[PDB]
């Protein structure tokens, strides 16, 4: 009730180690903690589905911003079969020079990562063509998961 | 005094206990109630302490036990020696040994397994061995296949004499417990009689047998033409052309002017260049000289007379700066229980093992031993794997000892007691080299390796980069490279050829000996050996030392020496026995005894072995890449294990295609040992549980009930079969490759 | 039974070992067994080695409970010897700890008090699902 | 003989220091007045925590942004031409 | 431009940091 | 602490007290039974779990139960 | 006492090695902490400026040393960091000393006040500055 483990006094009254270790463990065991009820319950299960729905959209946002800002979309939408997708850049501060010249890829200036998601293919399947596009739906999935 | 004590048939042989299984133990004894009493009557068979409480009759028990087992050995030796008679082809490999490969063993033709029957020369079909017999046969002298079945009967013969030695000594005339209580007599028995005039009697017949013969062989004559053994005893004319000191007789002997004797008793050292072994007459004389050292140590301790030593006396009159009274009750301790006994002979013949290892791969004996590759690794490879098991095995006997044997009170040692006064230092000083070891010998391969993959390769440890030279190592070889100038005027040339320095010797175009060099890789592997070794030895001592009682459990040594655990309290008490101390360490000695092979197998193989043209240059199996491919992970996993698998799995449907089945045999019980080793006993007994059910259902129910196996057993079958499928996949990957590309 | 004190009793021949107190005991608590032997004979401590205990009363410090009564067990089942253990704390606190009654547990005494007595088949306890929501246990009714 | 006394419980429980020193302090004077005098603001703790984080968050981030390409390989970049993918992709 | 030689210390370096001491020092706490 | 319970199953053989290592249970008076005494877990607070008592025990099915519950110093078994 | 946890041994207990160790700015009880954590610092960051320009990874160039000094000046940052939470976490405001009372002898002795919220603060500045002091001096002697 005064350690860490606020939900449950029975692991925050022993001295060990093991007090942390459980801590984290049983967080979203909500039937376990002390002095629960229906009510509560439930309504921490609808706070918990609104915060998974808000983390979805921001994944799918940084996704589309970071293929919009550095990938080769429109350079890929003309010969699909000859180019290959970028998903995003690569900096890396223990790069050797060997590294930095055999990561370069496609028509990028610099190292880069090859997107094997499938999203190149689904997006112009869709409709898409151009980067502003693809930041207009980044902006619209951070609208939605604020 | 010394004196031969017997009691006269101290028990009856009837076959009325053989009918009633478990006699040795009356709850054994009482019958089965379940199946669990079967998986009992196995498991207490052999552990003589536990059956009675007289020193008498376990010791009468060891002795008709050594008697069985004497006879066993004999036996495998007479069937050993009746196979090399019959089916072999020993008389063609004698006249052609570099072209012949040796086979003893000949496959029916029953359901298809004749292609296992393979064209290993001479006008002979079967399977090639690599047991090293047909050198031991040549260098003894044997050139025919008569003596070989002689051989065999006499060694029948003998087995025959054993196990009614051992009926008579358990049966008829039992000694008493004062004769096995008599250690100096038995010590001047043992290095007197037993190795003195052994090694004595075999110099003899090297002198008069091996050494003749094996000149004939050597000087080109066929085997066929070669006069008998026994022609040269009778016939002292040929002796006399052969070697002319025999002329002279054994006067030169009592006149003490030995240096006639020169010419079949040399120092020289070195390699045979015709057949790249030792040579034969520094053997005899090595021999010789070892059975005047025995014969002459045989004799320091006193029995039934005046003159000698007390083996008590000197124990107790020790004095010295670091030890103090030390040894005073030593000497009851050690002729009271066997396991003490036990445990250090075990260690003693673990290291004696893996010593005749190295010092046999390093200098051949044997005639044409040094060319045959497969021979030597697996001569290697087999007496590391023993001594690791007896090392284990001798920790195991020590915990024993010190949980069911010690009593401080009747028979008190001060060393003892200061040892176990102090434990907690050693295990954490242990523990700490453990953890400095390791981080360094494993961080220096992860660097490499990051270094490498990241395009930086002149970053990393390597001779090219960052060199890390065994200097110390350097300068041993140097010292024994320059060793027979200055420092030994006796000998010719040095004991081996691995110093650097010297020549290259090589027989029948193939190489037989280079020396060896050092660098940054071998330093890397030396330290993992360290590691691993020092890894093993906490575990061993930690177990070892806890065994009476520990700061978690006061009382251990009230629940026994094999108990799974005390409770699901105090946090969990799970493997706080000795027994589950050695089962762990089992682990840890076969990773150091496969990394030390596989280490041996790469240099050897990259750094020695090799073929050599007419013009005097040398090519070798892989081309010298272990000293730039093995100072990263990526390099062991790719230029040897992939690399050298090529020939393991493409042999379907040739001669080695048996390997092949092995190759995937024993993976399969590697995988099976899982099974038991991360699950637990209620889950199948609940299973047992519905299964009994729907026996029960048609009327099928056994009497013995069934029960899930024991914590105990489960374990033991988990170990026993993870150890046997790795040790059975690394035997066939080796000898497949080493049978098609050697 | 009254409990005794141990005003000035004596301790056994030990040359010291690593297996002793710890800050624990500086801390939080520690425990003292007293004993009576006959005769002077060396006996084995449950931290590793062996000691001798002197003619008359002896006294021994032990850090946790399960120790003193080891020891103690170990007494009455070898030596047939008597004993008692007692808790101490920092603050300077003493409390009686074996036989509060006077007699042996395993001994039944007239005057006990009952604790932790459920007046049912262990099979009658009620399921999970009636006890939840609510800050008691099933074995607990 | 005797070892437990419980009038004073830090011998019985040995609460002892075994190399700690109570001599005075041998450094001179005036040095350790010139180090008590320009070492007095980093006594406080939260302002020493604070001053740490936000120095070494500034330092580490203008040290990256104002580096060269010369010790950084990253910011030199690629120099040799590109190359063409295993079935001719770009 | 730039921005990830500005962002990657940033994230990689200095968050973890003030993370791990908030954690450590609220778990600690009383 | 753990919790130790005792049923009226128990027919006072008085193994379970003999059988702990920190001297919880004991024996007290009883009327149901031949014996005519049954166990009791007063010094609760001095349990570690170990579960000897539940080891040695005869009945179909145990008149002695632990359930482990909040640990502390004693119940963990630490001497540091 | 025999039943303490602790043996008597020749190097735990030798007139050098107790002069040595206690004539160590780290036991020096009487003398306040500041003093003691600046010499703590200063023989800590001069340790430490040397592995970092012989083995960094710009070693071979000519910037190497001024980097590999950088580089040491920011590891004493770090463990500063690595002080200050740990007194934060472990004294409070007005709790006073829990440093041994009594010494071997069993004299009462002053306990340290390094063991406490203002101790373990003048400890940890001087140890920064003394580290950043040597850091520095260690740098200007080897390159100048
Ligand atoms: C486990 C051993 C290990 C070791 C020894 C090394 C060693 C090295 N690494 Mg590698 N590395 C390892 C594992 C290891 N690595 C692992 C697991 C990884 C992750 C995959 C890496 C990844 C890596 C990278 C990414 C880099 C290196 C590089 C380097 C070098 C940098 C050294 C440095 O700057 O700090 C040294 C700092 C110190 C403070 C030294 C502390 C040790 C002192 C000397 C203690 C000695 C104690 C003394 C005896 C005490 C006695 C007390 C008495 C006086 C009273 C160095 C040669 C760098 C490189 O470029 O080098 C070419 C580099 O960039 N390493
Ligand atoms: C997650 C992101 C991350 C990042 C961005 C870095 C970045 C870096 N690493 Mg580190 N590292 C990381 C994680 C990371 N690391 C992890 C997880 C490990 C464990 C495997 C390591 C282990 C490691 C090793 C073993 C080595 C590095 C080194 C380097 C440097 C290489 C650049 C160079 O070539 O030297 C250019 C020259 C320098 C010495 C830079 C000097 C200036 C630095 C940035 C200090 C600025 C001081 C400032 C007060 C820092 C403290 C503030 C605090 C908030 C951090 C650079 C600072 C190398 C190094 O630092 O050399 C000793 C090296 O040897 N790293
Ligand atoms: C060390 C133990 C040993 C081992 C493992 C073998 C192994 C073998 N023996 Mg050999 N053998 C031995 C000792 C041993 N022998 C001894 C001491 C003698 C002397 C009596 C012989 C005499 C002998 C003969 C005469 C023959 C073999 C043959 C065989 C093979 C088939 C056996 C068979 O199928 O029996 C069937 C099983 C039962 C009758 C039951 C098998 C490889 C046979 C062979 O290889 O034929 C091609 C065969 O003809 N052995
Ligand atoms: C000089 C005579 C002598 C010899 C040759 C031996 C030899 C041997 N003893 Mg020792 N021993 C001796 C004196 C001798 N002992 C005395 C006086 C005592 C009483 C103190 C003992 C007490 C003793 C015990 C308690 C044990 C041995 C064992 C052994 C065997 C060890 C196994 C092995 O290493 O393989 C080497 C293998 C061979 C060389 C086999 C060859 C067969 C030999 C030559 C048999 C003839 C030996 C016998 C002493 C002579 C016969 C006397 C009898 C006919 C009246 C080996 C046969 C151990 C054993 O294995 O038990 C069977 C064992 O447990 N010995
Ligand atoms: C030098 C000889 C030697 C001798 C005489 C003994 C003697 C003894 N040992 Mg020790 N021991 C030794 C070496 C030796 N040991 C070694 C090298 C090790 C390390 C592994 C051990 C480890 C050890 C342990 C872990 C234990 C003992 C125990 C015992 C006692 C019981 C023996 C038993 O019941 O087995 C009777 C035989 C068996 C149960 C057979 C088991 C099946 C084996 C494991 C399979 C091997 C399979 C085969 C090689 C592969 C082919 C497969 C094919 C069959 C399909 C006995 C006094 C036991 C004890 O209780 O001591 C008080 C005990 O727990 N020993
Ligand atoms: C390959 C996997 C594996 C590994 C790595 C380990 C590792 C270890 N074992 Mg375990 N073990 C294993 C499998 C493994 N075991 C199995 C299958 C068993 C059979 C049950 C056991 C049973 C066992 C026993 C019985 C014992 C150990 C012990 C040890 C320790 C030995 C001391 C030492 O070398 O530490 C040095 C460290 C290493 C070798 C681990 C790798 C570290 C590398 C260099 C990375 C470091 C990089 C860097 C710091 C990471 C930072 C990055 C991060 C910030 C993001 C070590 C922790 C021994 C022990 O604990 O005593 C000390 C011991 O007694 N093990
Ligand atoms: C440091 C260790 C060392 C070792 C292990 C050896 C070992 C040996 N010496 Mg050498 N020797 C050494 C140093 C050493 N020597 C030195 C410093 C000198 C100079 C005085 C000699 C001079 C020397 C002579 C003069 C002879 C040997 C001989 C021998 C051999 C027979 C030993 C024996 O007499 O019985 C043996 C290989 C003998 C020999 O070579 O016979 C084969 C012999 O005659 N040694
Ligand atoms: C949703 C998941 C997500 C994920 C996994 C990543 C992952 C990554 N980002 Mg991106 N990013 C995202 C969303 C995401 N981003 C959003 C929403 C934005 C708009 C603010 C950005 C803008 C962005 C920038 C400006 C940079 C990265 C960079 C990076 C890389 C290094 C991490 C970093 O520096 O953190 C930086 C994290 C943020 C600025 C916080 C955004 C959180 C939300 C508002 C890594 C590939 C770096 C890079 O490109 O390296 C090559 C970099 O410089 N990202
Ligand atoms: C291989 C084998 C075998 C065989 C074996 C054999 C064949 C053996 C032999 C052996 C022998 C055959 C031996 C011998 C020995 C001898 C001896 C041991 C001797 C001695 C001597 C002496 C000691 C002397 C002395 C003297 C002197 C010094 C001087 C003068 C006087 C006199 C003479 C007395 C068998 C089948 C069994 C088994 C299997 C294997
Ligand atoms: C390691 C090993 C092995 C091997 C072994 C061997 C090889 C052995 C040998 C052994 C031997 C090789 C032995 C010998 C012995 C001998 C003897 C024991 C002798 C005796 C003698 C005598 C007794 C004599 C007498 C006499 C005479 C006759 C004359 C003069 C006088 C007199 C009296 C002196 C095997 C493989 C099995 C495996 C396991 C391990
Ligand atoms: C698989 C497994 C079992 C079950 C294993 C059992 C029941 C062994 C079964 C052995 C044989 C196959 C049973 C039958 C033996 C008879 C000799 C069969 C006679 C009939 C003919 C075949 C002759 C355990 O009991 C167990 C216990 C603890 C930890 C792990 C495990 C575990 O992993």
């Amino acid at each position: 009730a005064l350690r860490f483990p606020r939900f449950s006094q029975g692991l925050a009254q022993d001295p060990t180690t093991r007090r942390i270790w459980f801590g984290i463990a049983t967080a979203h065991d909500f039937e376990n903690h002390d002095d629960i009820t229906e009510e509560r319950l439930y309504q921490n299960i609808f706070a918990s589905h609104f915060g998974q729905l808000a983390i979805i959209f921001l994944w799918t946002s940084g996704n589309l911003f970071h293929v919009a800002w550095q990938g080769n979309f429109e350079a890929w939408v003309q010969d699909p079969l000859h180019v290959r997708p970028i998903a995003h850049a690569i900096w890396d501060p223990h790069f050797g020079q060997p590294a930095v010249e055999a990561f370069t890829r496609g028509g990028a200036l610099g190292p880069v990562n090859i997107a094997y998601s499938g999203v190149y293919q689904w997006w112009y399947t869709i409709g898409l063509r151009t980067n502003g596009d693809l930041y207009t739906g980044a902006l619209f999935l951070l609208f939605l998961s604020a | 005094e010394v004196k031969i004590l017997v009691d006269r048939d101290p028990i009856k042989t009837s076959f009325e206990e053989w009918a009633k299984p478990g006699h040795f133990s009356r709850t054994i004894a009482k019958g089965p109630d379940t199946t669990t009493w079967i998986w009992n009557l196995h498991a207490d068979a052999h552990d003589f302490d536990s059956h009675t409480s007289d020193l008498e009759e376990i010791s009468r028990k060891v002795f008709s036990a050594h008697f069985g087992q004497l006879s066993i050995i004999f036996l495998w030796l007479s069937g050993m020696y009746f196979h090399g008679a019959r089916f072999s082809n020993y008389e063609a490999w004698l006249s052609d040994p570099t072209h012949i490969g040796p086979s003893a063993q000949v496959v029916w033709s029953i359901v298809g397994q004749e292609i296992l029957n393979g064209d290993v020369g001479g006008g002979f079909r079967g399977i090639q061995i690599t047991s090293g017999f047909f050198q031991i046969w040549r260098a003894s002298g044997i050139t025919s296949e008569l003596q070989l079945y002689c051989t065999a009967i006499g060694g029948l013969v003998f087995a025959a004499l054993m196990l009614f030695a051992g009926w008579f000594h358990y049966h008829k005339a039992a000694p008493k417990l004062a004769w096995f209580q008599d250690v100096e007599s038995m010590l001047n028995h043992h290095l007197a009689g037993l190795l003195g005039l052994g090694s004595l009697s075999w110099a003899g017949h090297q002198v008069h047998v091996s050494l003749p013969i094996n000149q004939f062989l050597n000087a080109g004559v066929d085997p066929k033409e070669i006069p008998l053994p026994h022609e040269f005893i009778l016939n002292r004319d040929l002796l006399a052309q052969l070697y002319p000191s025999f002329a002279e007789g054994a006067t030169p002997f009592f006149t003490l002017n030995w240096s006639k004797y020169a010419e079949f008793l040399t120092f020289r050292g070195g390699l045979d260049p015709v057949t790249g072994g030792l040579w034969l007459t520094d053997i005899a004389h090595h021999h010789l000289a070892i059975a005047i050292l025995f014969l002459i140590a045989g004799h320091m301790y006193r029995t039934n007379w005046g003159i000698g030593h007390g083996i008590k006396d000197i124990l107790e009159a020790h004095k010295g700066p670091f030890t103090g009274q030390g040894h005073k009750g030593l000497y009851e301790i050690l002729t009271t229980s066997w396991h003490a006994q036990l445990s250090i002979n075990l260690a003693m013949l673990g290291s004696l093992t893996i010593v005749v290892a190295h010092h046999m791969y390093s200098m051949p004996p044997y005639p044409y031993l040094a060319t045959d590759y497969g021979t030597q690794l697996s001569l290697f490879t087999h007496h590391m794997w023993i001594g690791g098991f007896l090392i284990v095995g001798a920790a195991a006997h020590a915990a024993i000892f010190m949980v069911r044997d010690y009593d401080p009170t009747t028979r008190y040692n001060d060393l003892l007691d200061r040892v176990l006064r102090h434990r907690d230092a050693i295990i954490s000083h242990l523990n700490w080299v453990c953890i400095f070891l390791g981080f360094h010998s494993f961080g220096l391969y992860i660097h490499n390796d990051t270094m490498s993959a990241l395009g930086r390769p002149q970053d990393m440890f390597s001779d090219t980069a960052i060199q890390l030279q065994p200097v110390f190592a350097q300068w041993i070889q140097n010292t024994h490279a320059l060793a027979p100038g200055t420092t030994a005027p006796g000998a010719t040339t040095s004991t081996s050829l691995t110093w650097g320095g010297g020549d290259l010797v090589a027989v029948g175009g193939k190489v037989a000996l280079l020396p060896i060099p050092l660098g940054t890789a071998d330093f890397l592997v030396h330290h993992i050996h360290a590691f691993t070794i020092h890894v093993t030895v906490l575990i061993l001592l930690k177990g070892v030392l806890f065994a009476r009682s520990s700061r978690l459990i006061p009382d251990k040594a009230n629940l026994g020496f094999r108990f799974p655990c005390d409770g699901p309290g105090r946090g969990g008490t799970c493997q706080v026995s000795a027994w589950d101390h050695v089962f762990l360490g089992l682990f840890w000695m076969y990773n150091a005894i496969s990394v030390v092979i596989f280490h041996f197998s790469w240099k050897m193989q990259s750094d020695v072995w090799g073929s050599i043209s007419d013009q005097g240059v040398v090519t070798h199996i892989t081309g010298g890449n272990f000293a730039q491919s093995s100072i990263t992970i990526n390099g062991w996993l790719r230029d040897f294990l992939w690399a050298q698998a090529s020939q393991v799995i493409q042999s379907y449907g040739s001669s080695l295609s048996a390997y092949g089945l092995f190759f995937l045999g024993a993976h399969f019980v590697w995988a099976f040992s899982l099974m038991f080793l991360f699950s637990g006993r209620g889950y199948w007994q609940e299973l047992i549980e519905s299964i009994v059910w729907a026996h029960n259902k048609l009327k099928v129910a056994p009497a013995t009930q069934p029960r899930a196996l024991s914590i105990v057993q489960g374990r033991a079958v988990g170990v026993t079969h993870y150890l046997l499928g790795g040790i059975a996949t690394t035997w066939a990957f080796f000898l497949a490759r080493i049978i098609a590309v050697g | 039974t009254p409990p005794q004190l141990d005003p000035n009793t004596p301790s056994p021949i030990f040359a010291g070992s690593t297996g002793g107190l710890l800050r624990k005991a500086q801390v939080e608590e520690f425990y003292v067994i007293t004993w009576n032997s006959p005769k002077e004979q060396i006996f084995e401590m449950p931290t590793g080695g062996a000691a001798i205990m002197r003619e008359g009363p002896n006294l021994l410090k032990l850090a946790r409970k399960e120790q003193c009564l080891a020891l103690g067990t170990r007494l009455r089942s070898k030596y047939k010897i008597t004993y008692q253990f007692y808790r101490v704390f920092p603050n300077g606190e003493v409390q009686y700890l074996h036989p509060k009654d006077g007699v042996y547990p395993e001994k039944a005494n007239p005057g006990r008090e009952g604790v932790g007595l459920n007046m049912r088949s262990i099979g009658k306890n009620v399921s999970p699902i009636e006890v939840k929501f609510t800050g008691k246990q099933s074995y607990d009714l | 003989s005797v070892y437990f006394d419980l009038e004073d419980l830090g011998n019985t429980t040995g609460q002892w220091d075994v190399y700690g020193s109570d001599a005075p302090s041998p450094y001179n004077p005036l040095q350790s007045k010139f180090f008590e005098t320009f070492a007095a603001p980093f006594t406080k703790r939260g302002l020493l925590l604070k001053f740490l984080i936000l120095g070494g968050g500034s330092l580490l981030t203008y040290v990256s942004a104002t580096s060269t390409g010369e010790v950084l390989p990253i910011k030199r970049g690629p120099q040799e031409p590109p190359k063409l993918g295993p079935r001719g992709k770009l | 431009n730039n921005l990830p030689s500005i962002f990657v210390p940033l994230v990689g370096l200095v968050f973890p940091a003030i993370a791990m001491a908030s954690l450590f020092l609220h778990i600690q706490k009383n | 602490s753990h919790s130790v319970k005792i049923y009226d199953t128990c027919i006072g053989c008085t193994q379970c007290v003999r059988a702990c290592p920190t001297d919880v249970l004991e024996m007290i008076p009883w009327d149901g039974c031949k014996a005519k005494q049954i166990a009791s877990a007063p010094r609760t607070e001095d349990c570690v779990g170990c579960k000897r008592c539940e080891s040695a025990c005869p009945t179909d099915f145990l008149s002695v139960r632990v359930y482990l519950w909040h640990e502390t110093t004693r119940s963990m078994g630490l001497a540091y | 006492d025999p039943f303490i946890g602790s043996l008597e041994t020749p190097v735990t207990s030798s007139p050098l090695i107790a002069w040595y160790l206690s004539n160590l700015p780290g036991y020096r009880t009487a003398v306040n902490p500041l003093l003691r954590g600046v010499e703590v610092g200063l023989a800590h960051g001069f340790f430490l400026v040397g592995p970092f320009v012989k083995a960094g990874p710009l070693r071979n160039t000519a910037y190497a040393g001024s980097a590999g000094s950088l580089a040491a000046a920011g590891l004493v940052v770090i463990l500063s960091m690595c002080l200050t939470i740990y007194g934060i976490s472990s004294f409070k405001e007005g709790e006073p000393s829990i440093a041994p009372s009594l010494t071997l002898t069993g004299r009462k002795k002053q306990p340290d006040q390094l063991q406490t919220a203002d101790g373990w603060a003048k400890f940890t500045g001087g140890f920064f500055f003394g580290g950043i002091s040597g850091v520095t001096w260690a740098y200007f002697l080897l390159y100048v």
